[PDB]
DNA sequence: TTAAATAGGGAAGATAAGCAAAGGGTTGACGAAAGCCCTTTGTCCC
DNA sequence: GGGACAAAGGGCTTTCAGAGGAAACCCATCCG
């Protein structure tokens, strides 16, 4: 809670609306999360927690029945009846407009950081987009819990999301509680013998299924404590909040 | 059997259009004056059938009112009538039931209607209940550059005259088929210094105000759905009440709660639909039938 | 799974999928309450295949080292 | 180019009637997992 | 030249199966 970066008004067009089977939408934590550890890993910064917030987002089409992608013929196996309208395979697309916070440990200089990040943004990806335009990034500086106040003020205006666990499953606390569900880590089922065709023969491969958690949108103005919007890593291929469950 | 079809309209042949009115002097008729409303709040009692008790409460509501000023004793109402021709052709649909239907009419007498149609403007029963309180009244009609003057009495009992012929026949022959014919129709009355006019009141949901009248631009006019209204008042075809009614399937008026031309074999419907198959009609039944077709509406169902 | 989902239906017309899951019978059999002779040959079944070919395939932190 | 000083109490807000019918709402393209046959290329044997 | 295997490609294809169903949400502050 030390020093903080902002960057606000994202343009992303293009983002890959299907995060799992059952949720369509919003990226989940884990993508923001990878973010900033392909964006520590590739500058070399260490990078402790990454705050996303929602400025604008819409799916592409309808209220229901969202959208279909043309498909293309790219793979050899074809050449005689590849000529009408290959199978679909679906896969949705969305449009939305992003603010990130990124808590930084760095303390060189005051000025390279923004043209360091700013050198990654321009080559970056989010959930598969392409980023279209962003803001001039700042450097934020917490010294105690009163003032982190003021750097969680800086990132207005957006909506932020707080985790408040899981009561039974998803599918009855959306109807009862009224809330979202949404992916926070992977649990491995069995582990992958045959190491042919995996992009890596060093790194260990599973076999992994998504976990749910139940989640809430507050604005950043109403958030109590501002490190239960914080997510970084956790146990057990899990992705957690500082603060933990949101209470008001 | 030759069935009517599921959809089947008519246009409106005759078009009025919204009268102005005017202060004028009877001796100085050329400068005019408009006619505001205004709006004025007045306080009375609470007189219901069947609520006694509340008899000694008081009462207050807001009106709108229109009357001539202490120096003008004319009101001028003017308007313009349009007639067009192309009768008996069906709007929507008809290929052979519209036909027929003309096969069957286009004999009687448009004479008499053409007579009807003028006298109800010449006589002035365009104007309503402006008519009373005055002992004086004079129309002025110009068509193809030809001013008339009438002063006729007994808008009842259509009586023969002159002047009303010889705008009837020019009428009756763009009837038959021919293109249109424009009147300007001027009204003068005599009712005196500061009377009070009756301008056309309009619907409306509940407001502050319990009365407003019709008006454009702040001046009071009338609507012309009520213009034609009187118009085609020509009616007295029918066994019994005389002073007659306007001309509409199953004739009836809402105001008395009565309807003439009842389920009694006299119907716009199953004359229209009995002189197609086989027996003709009478005189008075084409002339019935003809006119309720310049008028406009939609039969089919 | 089978290939083409063709097989056969019953006489009121019902496939595993319907049978299976249609008032738990599933549990009714795997725990064994129907007998020894439908519990082995269902668990025969129960056999892993592995295919990799067009999957997603994402790194995720697992202390020090990636999987 | 002025200092202060206040700005009414009471009553009360109408009722009845009705809101139409008929006709129609498009087509074409977006499959996986095999069976067989033929051809070509390449390897091995005779 | 004949037999076997694999891969690629096309075509003869063609085998396989099958009618549910009902409706516009979340949410009010920094800054010049």
């Amino acid at each position: 809670m030390r020093k903080f970066i902002i960057v606000k008004n994202v343009k992303v067009d293009g983002i890959n609306a299907k995060s799992s089977d059952i949720t369509v939408g919003m990226p989940p934590a884990t993508t923001f999360c990878g973010l900033g550890e392909t964006m520590s890993i590739k500058t070399g910064i260490v990078v402790k927690a990454v705050s996303y917030g929602s400025v604008k987002f819409e799916v592409r089409g309808s209220r229901f029945n969202t959208s279909v992608t043309k498909f293309a013929w790219q793979d050899r196996g074809n050449g005689g009846k590849a000529n009408n309208n290959s199978p679909i395979q679906p896969k949705p697309l969305a449009d939305g407009v992003f603010t990130l916070c990124f808590e930084v440990e760095w303390e060189d200089c005051a000025e390279v950081l923004v043209d360091k990040v700013t050198n990654f943004i321009n080559t970056a990806r989010i959930a598969g987009g392409t980023i279209a335009s962003f803001n001039k990034p700042f450097v934020k500086v917490a010294k105690d819990a009163e003032e982190l106040a003021s750097v969680k003020n800086a990132m207005m205006p957006c909506y932020v999301v707080v985790d408040c666990g899981v009561e039974v499953n998803i599918f009855e606390d959306a109807v009862n509680r009224k809330l979202q569900p949404m992916v926070n880590g992977y649990k491995k089922l069995e582990k992958i013998v045959d190491n042919k065709h995996m992009r890596d023969k060093f790194t260990p491969a599973y076999l992994a299924t998504p976990t749910y958690t139940m989640i809430g949108y507050k604005m950043v103005s109403n958030v109590d404590n501002f490190d239960q919007a914080l997510w970084q890593y956790g146990e057990n291929t899990k992705v957690k909040t500082i603060g933990g469950i949101y209470n008001d | 059997k030759l069935k009517a079809p599921a959809v089947l309209a008519y246009s409106r042949k005759i078009n009025p259009t919204n009268a102005l009115m005017f202060a004028v002097n009877w001796s100085d008729r050329d400068n005019t004056t408009a006619v505001m409303v205004g709006t004025k709040t007045v306080a009375g009692t609470q007189s219901v059938r069947g609520n006694p008790n509340d008899a000694d409460k008081g009462n207050i509501q807001t009106v709108n009112f229109a009357n001539l000023p202490h120096n003008k004793n004319t009101l001028l109402v003017k308007y313009n009538v349009k007639f067009v021709g192309d009768v008996f052709k069906a709007e929507l649909g008809g290929g052979e039931y519209s036909n027929t239907l003309q096969t069957a009419l286009e004999n009687t007498d448009f004479g008499t209607l053409a007579y009807r149609y003028v006298y109800n403007i010449a006589a002035g029963r365009t104007l309503w209940r402006n008519r009373v309180g005055a002992e004086s009244i004079e129309t002025v009609i110009t068509v193809n550059d030809q001013t008339f003057t009438f002063s006729d009495l007994l808008v009842n009992e259509f009586d023969e005259d002159v002047d009303v012929a010889e705008i009837a026949d020019m009428v009756a022959g763009v009837l038959s088929g021919e293109g249109f014919v424009t009147l300007k129709v001027e009204h003068y009355m005599l009712l005196g210094e500061g009377s009070e006019v009756f301008p056309s009141q309009e619907f409306v949901e509940n407001s502050k105000l319990s009365k407003q009248l019709f008006d454009l631009n702040g001046q009071a006019a009338m609507h012309d759905q009520k213009i034609g209204n009187a118009i085609r008042t020509i009616d007295t075809w029918y066994e019994d009440a005389t002073t007659p009614i306007a001309v509409e399937p199953y004739g009836s008026v809402v105001r008395n709660g009565v309807a003439y031309r009842a389920g009694n074999k006299t119907d716009l419907f199953t004359l229209m639909d009995g002189a197609v198959n086989g027996k003709s009609l009478t005189e008075e039944d084409q002339m019935f039938v003809t006119a309720n077709l310049i008028r406009g509406g939609v039969f089919g169902g | 799974y089978t290939p083409k989902s063709a097989g056969i239906k019953n006489e009121e017309g019902e496939n595993l999928w319907q049978v299976l899951n249609k008032a738990n019978m599933f549990y009714r059999i795997y725990s064994g309450e129907l007998g020894e002779e439908l519990q082995y040959l269902l668990k025969s079944c129960c056999t892993a295949k592995e295919d990799v070919t067009t999957l997603p395939q994402i790194y995720f932190k697992n202390g020090e080292g990636y999987d």
